[PDB]
Parts: C-alpha cells; structure tokens; sequence
RNA sequence: GGGAGUACGGUCGCAAGACUGAAACUCAAAGGAAUUGACGGGGGCCCGCACAAGCGGUGGAGCAUGUGGUUUAAUUCGAAGCAACGCGAAGAACCUUACCAGGUCUUGACAUCCUCUGACAAUCCUAGAGAUAGGACGUCCCCUUCGGGGGCAGAGUGACAGGUGGUGCAUGGUUGUCGUCAGCUCGUGUCGUGAGAUGUUGGGUUAAGUCCCGCAACGAGCGCAACCCUUGAUCUUAGUUGCCAGCAUUCAGUUGGGCACUCUAAGGUGACUGCCGGUGACAAACCGGAGGAAGGUGGGGAUGACGUCAAAUCAUCAUGCCCCUUAUGACCUGGGCUACACACGUGCUACAAUGGACAGAACAAAGGGCAGCGAAACCGCGAGGUUAAGCCAAUCCCACAAAUCUGUUCUCAGUUCGGAUCGCAGUCUGCAACUCGACUGCGUGAAGCUGGAAUCGCUAGUAAUCGCGGAUCAGCAUGCCGCG
RNA sequence: GGUCCGGUAGUUCAGUUGGUUAGAAUGCCUGCCUGUCACGCAGGAGGUCGCGGGUUCGAGUCCCGUCCGGACCGCCA
C-alpha cells in the first residue's frame, strides 16, 4: 500500500514523544488520560489552532506546555480563559495541572496549521488548486527546505474520487537524516469527506 | 450495532468471566494490549503520532 | 550466476594422511555430528576384521573401483530427446561416488548401518557392489549414446 | 465503406468466363502516413533457489485448522489466481455474538438539552433468566452577607439518540501486489507543426538512471547509495544484584577482598577501493595481494518511486439513500458460530535398529512476573494439592532446556514402531467443561512398512532437526512472533 | 402372412462359442496441468444380460413361447 509515516519512522531517533513522562503499572489508565486530555485542548482550542501538546508528568501532577503563535490572544486578555480551562482540566484528571504557552515563530511550515488550513478553505469552498498552490509558495516562501501537499476524495467529480498533488524542492522521506513532520486532516463537505495530507522537509539534522 | 456492548463494557456484568476485555478509544473487542489498554488500528495511528512514550519502530 | 566453490570440513594441515583426515574429519555426509561419526568409524573398523590390512586403503581402492569418467546430461534439441555426455570434473566426481557409497550403503538393508557400510566397503573395493553396478551402467549407456557431442 | 464488379440487358468466347455496368437497403465511419505504448510461437544484452546441481518436503496414512459443498432454527459477517483459504480471529462453555428459538421494553442500552424532586443509587429477603412486588439505611452532597446557587442523581417530557440496517463502483483513513524492480518524471532550451522526440540514447562500467567518456542538450526531482538499528574487532569510562586473576577460607565468590577478566552500556576508535601490483586511454572501473576481526554496499534488519489490480476494507470513519421507536433499536435465557455423505489447502505426527525403552552425564540464548511470579519442604504414581521463602527483580521466581554423549536391553516384525479412536477413574479453571476446554493414571489398541499424475521451500550457522520463551489469557496453541 | 436374423454399462460394439470369469472404446465422477476453458496425464464405478417359462451342480450364452426391431419372400392365371 502506502508509505510508513516519516514522523513515526523518525520517532526516538531524531523526534521526541511529546509525552516525555515514564509511567509504569500506571501506564494504561496515564496513556487514556493523555488521550482525553488531547481530545479535550483539540475541541477546544480549534478556533485558535493548535498543533501538538507536550505532557509533563512531574510528581504526577500533570505538566502542559501548547504550541503555536494565534494562541497569543490566548495568552493576552484571555488570562480568565486560561484559568477556566485549566480548572475544567482539573475536573478531568484528578491530581490537577499546571499549563504554559509556547509561542512559535514561521508558523505557516508546521504541518498542523497547514493541513487545518486547507481543510478550512475546503470547507469554504475555494478550489483545491488555488488552496494547495498558494499555501505551498507560502511556505517556500517562509524558508522551507521542500513541500508536497495532498489531497484526495470527490474532487467536485461526485463520481469518482481522485487524488491531486503539487511539489518541488526536494522532499527526501527515504532519507532518515531529514528532518519530516507530517500532518492529516479530514475537511467535510457536502460531498462526503476529503483527504488532506501534508508534510514538510526542512533541512537534515547533523 | 457496536456501541450498546460497550456500554455493556464498562457497566459491571454479574460474574468474574463476562469482563472481556475491550478498547475504548476504538471499539474493538479483538486484539488489544493489556499493557495500553489499546487495540491494533488506533494503537498504531497514535503510535506513530507520537504517544506511549517509550515505542520506537522496531529493527534488528 | 558465477561459479563459486569453497572448502568444508577439511582436517588438520599437517602430515594429513587420508587415514588421519577421515579419522578426524571428511566424508561424514550421513546427517548431523554425532550417530554419524562413530558410526562410520564402526563400519571402518569391521573390515580390518574382515581382510586384515589397512582400513584407509581398501577404502581408497574402493573409491577408485567407485570413480566414473563419463556422466550424460540431457539436451532439448530435436523432438526426440537426445542426451549428450561429458568429462567429469574431479571434484564433483569425488562427491558423486561418495553421495552413491552412501546411498546403497542406507539401501543395501542389513540388519545395521555399521554392518551395512561394513559390507558395502567390501563390496566396492571388490567389484560386486550396487554402486559398481550403476558405474558400470551409466559407463556403458555413455558409451553408447557417445556418438552425439 | 459495404451492397458490387454482383443484378439486368447487350457485346465476345467452344467453355471457364471477359467487357460494359445500376439500384433497393444499410452503416457513420472506412481509409493513408506517422507518434507513444503494449504484444510477438521476431532479434540483441542482463538479472532473480527462475531453471539447472543437490537437500528436505507436500500430496499415500492419522490428526489439527481454514475454505468450498450439504444440512440446520442459525451453522454471524467479510475475504476468492498468484496478490483468498493456522485469513480479520494476538484464543467462541455464557460474554465475545452480529445469527436463531423463546420471553420482554419503547425519549429508549446511551448522549445533549427542557421541567420538576432535589444529592443519589446502592445493598439483602419473595416468585425470579431479564424484570416486577413490598420492606430495610433507603433517596441522605458542597458552597452558602444562609436569600439562594453549584454538583450529581431520580422522575416526567419533547426535540432526539441508536443502528456490525447496504452501498470499497460515492468515500476519507488504511493494506497487499508487481517489486526492493531501476525505473519514473520535471524546468529551461532545441527539432517536428502536430502526435511527440531529445534529457533518460551511443562506448565502457555497476547490485543500481552506479559511475566515466561521448553526444543538442543543459540542469533538477522522486528514485538508488549513504545517513538509522543490530551483528561482527578494539580503546576509555563505571564496577553491582555481574565477574574470580593473583589471595585466604566455602556446599557453592560462599564469604573476607578486588574490577583483573568476562559481562553490562554509554561514549569511542575502526573499512573508505584506503594502499601496493597489474589490466583497462590515463577516464570510470575490473583483477590479485599486502595488510587487516572484518574487503570490495562485511551480514541482517528498517526503508517500498510514478503507477497497476474500479484488488480488498462502509466491522476505525462519513453527505448519500434506507430501519424504526407498537423495530433492521435495546434487555434476558438457551442454542449456533465446533454440524458431515465429500473435495481442496496449510500444518503436526508417524510408518522405525543413523531406531525404541531404561539409567547416568552435561552444554544455551531470549523474554516474563503484583488482583503476579510463586522457592524449598511435605502429600499424591500423576495431572496437581498444602502450609508457604523470596522477588515491583543483572539479587527472587518462572526455569530440571532438548537434541547431544556413555552404558544396558530390544533383534527387523504392523513390532518394546505408530499412537488414532474409544471405556473407566481423576486434575485444573471457571456460576457452569453436555453441544463445547485442556491435562493425568489406566485399559484398549487404528491405519500407516515412505506415498500416482504432479508439485514446493532452500546459496552455509542457511537448509534440516532440537527444544525454550512471549502475546492473546479464568481455562485453551500442532497457529503466530521471537530465542538459542 | 410365412422364413431367417439380432435384442448386452448412458451410447456404440465384443462376450453370445468355452454352460462352470460379464469385457473394450466413448461418456460420467475425482485429482493433476492451464489465468480460465479445451486438449493432455493419473485414478474409479457401472450393467448382472428384451421378457416369461422349461432342462441341469450350475445358463449371459442350452430349449421353447411372448414382445421389439431388421432382412428375405409372398409367385401361375
């Protein structure tokens, strides 16, 4: 069939587990927490866009940190809402939490950000062309080494589904070297369901 | 009809056999993993996205 | 495709004696290490027994009563199926008469395998063994269907 | 284009026929030249246990398991040449379970809300599988400038919920396959008009579109190789729950001592055609040596290009139609998924003296263990039972490895082979071992004396044999994964 | 109407004579080959003899009769 991930390949090796925490004959009912938690930030933060989440577990008080640079309005005035979400988390896990922000930089090349954005103008019905190739001169634009976006699904053609891609630079998944990062998003429509993947090269790690 | 049993799953039956065991983050009641609590599909899909924080991909 | 060939099993370097070679190591194609060795020493020795004399060399004239020259192979050539035959290498003459001393050793069916390759010993250092037989078969079908080349 | 050089009528001919020559009807094409592919019982090179060279097998027998067919109330669905068939299912007594018989319920197994009681159900007796009927703590929390709010359920209601109810030919997300094959393409520029070509062809070379030299191409990308892991040789660090070398003492490194060595696992060093000689135009390479633990990508793993099979998956997910709430949705019990006149596949075990039985002697790696591993000891012939030591583990436990070797016996037979199927008595687990589990002691002992036409795997720690772990897990493995 | 023939596996022919054995191609079933089918290769069953009666230890095969077909003849005025 398909590839392997390049992220899942490249985890351990060159990628960390962003649940860097051990837990042991605790581990089952810590790993489903983890899961709920992540369910719990995902459908709540989507309005301000989220990408990954690292979990700390230090003295089993639960540790967060949050990626990504339109969560400054999170960060801002939002100070209450920070709180009310922290509490909520508390609700949820127990022994309670303590979370921090992380602001990036360039964030048009994480994958996350991409894929829930071309999911969204699919959604607001812009054509997978005009989406896919003004985001990939976006982020060749911002430095990145090499992207291929996807897309598959009834591509306005009901009928039958297909799958489209546009790429250039170099995007080397065989090369474990590489420094990969790959997301998926689903973008519903009317139509059914269409596929987005998208991943990144940028630039090897020596 | 899927989810009535797993509601079945976590309300208790009325003997020490009946509690088969199943995932709850996909529904399986087949193959799952008693040190994750976690069936194949949905092990591998957030396997590869990064959690269990000790799993590495295998080769020797 | 290349042809490669390599050493198996071969003894000690020095002051090797075909005797002293398959005393410690050679021919041993039975099975595994161990009821396969102390078998064949078993058959080696019922036959100093049988003809008073050096076990290694009735064995070797044996071997030598053993050795082909001539062996067929088949061809594809016309609908009828000819078969065309050629000198045989040394080496691979060596393991085929070795692999049929075996063979009608297991065949020969006594009543055990020391006994057994004991008399097939014999039988082939004389020329009245099985494995004679089909040497001297193969040695005349060559010679008849000789004609082809 | 057919009809058709046919019909008719003339003109020749001895004849065969020749010349002249319609139409009706019918089709929307038929054609020419060229391009890219595919194919060839066309040609030129090359590779792959592809064939050869061998080894061990399958189909012959029994048994396990999957599948087809048949049958049943149901034998739940999906899978179909390679590339379906010890497949989902890394485990069906109920559960799982969907299917069938029966007994049931309808805002409901369950989710969000609405309106009230407001915290709430639990627990044991009666018929009793659900569930009903009555009692018993029985509907009882937290904040409350004590007004009232919050949690956390119950009752009732209406929007709703639930669908393993189909559609992989609507689909996303997945996976196999050619194939670990060396191919696949693009930018720019030339040539054609255009289809397209050139790059990517030629000479040489390589595991490789690997590389070199040519050449209207010049470059680039996905590819390939490397980068990762492991296995091979060594240095340094650190010596305990490992090691024992010189020591002294034991039943045993057991201790007293000590990291020497092994080992552990981190950081490293090392192999890159590096060097030499030769061939090759000197180029790329190729061949042989020296070295080197390792030599020509050292071995193995991971890693699967563009695409093909409208391949499969609506059993993770989801517009689309359809199902109803007086059922395709729930609950409960029991049955079925394990049937049986046959066939196919994949495995296991045998047909024996390179053996069988009995006694003795050894020698591994890799994993697992807390509602767990469970030592020793005792009981029991044995499955196992009893009190129980230690171990969250380089300490303890699983855990006595087997094949092997030495000796005694059997003496070539349907057998001291082979154990199939049965009767009897038991062991464990589980509410429960009948359909429908595994194991033990018994007794009985089957066919089968190397298997047609055929057909498969395998280039060295491989094949072939030998055991040992793990997952799944109440109990169940000949299957799988891995270990030596 | 008389005479002579035969009445056998699903089909076509041997055996029907040897009183003392029921066979051969083809078809059919199963397996192999092939992508599939066909050829091709391994295996296997079947009839119990038109019918009825009689002889004999024993009738397919001996002897009668019935039925079914076929051949021949049915002439002289």
């Amino acid at each position: 069939g398909q590839k392997v991930n390049p992220v899942g390949l490249r985890i351990g090796v060159i990628r960390d587990w962003e649940s860097k925490w051990y837990a042991g004959k605790d581990y089952a009912d810590f790993l489903h927490e983890d899961l709920k938690i992540r369910e719990y930030i995902s459908k709540r933060l989507s309005d301000a866009s989220v990408s990954k989440v690292e979990i700390e577990r230090a003295a089993n008080r639960v540790n967060i940190t949050i990626h990504t640079a339109k969560p400054g309005m999170v960060i801002g005035k939002g100070g209450s809402e920070v709180e009310a979400l922290r509490k909520a988390l508390n609700s949820l896990t127990g022994k309670r939490v303590h979370i921090n922000i992380l602001e990036i930089k360039r964030a048009d090349l994480d994958a996350q950000l991409v894929a829930d954005n071309i999911a969204r103008q699919l959604e607001n019905r812009v054509s997978f062309r005009r989406a896919q190739k003004q985001q990939i001169q976006r982020t060749m634009r911002a430095g990145a080494q090499g992207v291929k976006t996807m897309v598959s699904g009834r591509l306005g053609g009901a009928d039958i589904a297909r799958s489209e891609y546009y790429s250039e630079g170099t995007v080397p998944l065989h090369t474990l070297r590489a420094d990969i990062d790959y997301a998926t998003s689903e973008a519903d429509t009317t139509y059914g369901k269409l596929g987005v993947k998208v991943w990144i090269y940028r630039g090897e790690v020596l | 009809a899927k989810k009535s049993m797993i509601a079945k799953q976590q309300r208790t039956p009325k003997f020490k056999v009946q509690e088969y065991t199943r995932c709850e983050r996909c529904g399986r009641p087949h193959s799952v993993i008693r040190k994750f609590k976690l069936c194949r599909i949905c092990f591998r899909e957030l396997a590869y996205k990064g959690q269990i924080p000790g799993v590495k991909k295998a080769s020797w | 495709k290349g042809p490669v060939a390599k050493r198996d099993v071969l003894p000690d370097p020095i002051y090797n004696s075909k005797l002293v070679s398959r005393l410690i190591n050679k021919m041993m194609i039975d099975g595994k290490k161990g009821k396969s060795q102390t078998i064949l020493y078993k058959s080696f020795d019922i036959i100093k027994e049988r003809t008073g004399n050096d076990a290694m060399e009735v064995f070797e004239q044996a071997l030598k009563n053993i050795m082909p020259v001539l062996e067929v192979k088949a061809r594809r050539v016309g609908g009828a199926n000819y078969q065309v035959p050629v000198e045989v290498r040394p080496e691979r003459r060596t393991t085929l008469g070795l692999r049929w001393l075996v063979n009608y050793a297991r065949l020969r069916g006594e009543k055990t395998m020391e006994e057994r390759l004991a008399n097939e010993i014999l039988d082939a250092a004389n020329n009245t063994g099985a494995a004679v037989k089909k040497r001297e078969d193969t040695h005349k079908m060559a010679e008849a269907n000789k004609a082809f080349a």
